[PDB]
């Protein structure tokens, strides 16, 4: 979505995520997912994937890289290499 | 986390 293109338009998002979700709103944002509303359901305003079921310690990151690797966004923030290294490639 |  065209309207969460940026960091602080995608913490707008968190005003009513649920406090007991393991995870924060700034690494959630900060991987490119704003908060749908609904439960702790998330998604990339880039490559359009969604992500529930958040557990702690989970890196949003790493889950970004994980289950959409093809994102650009993804791919432009943290590199092909290492988006290639969480889709088990050396 | 899991995708949809
Ligand atoms: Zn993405």
């Amino acid at each position: 979505n065209l309207s969460m293109q940026t960091h602080a338009a995608r913490m707008r998002t968190f005003m009513y995520w649920p406090s007991s979700v393991p995870v924060q709103p700034e690494q959630l944002a900060s991987a490119g997912f704003y908060y749908v509303g609904r439960n702790d359901d998330v998604k990339c305003f880039c490559c359009d994937g969604g992500l529930r079921c958040w557990e702690s310690g989970d890196d949003p990151w790493v889950e970004h890289a994980k289950w959409f690797p093809r994102c650009e966004f993804l791919i432009r923030m943290k590199g092909q290499e290492f988006v290639d290294e969480i889709q088990g490639r050396y | 986390a899991t995708p949809f």
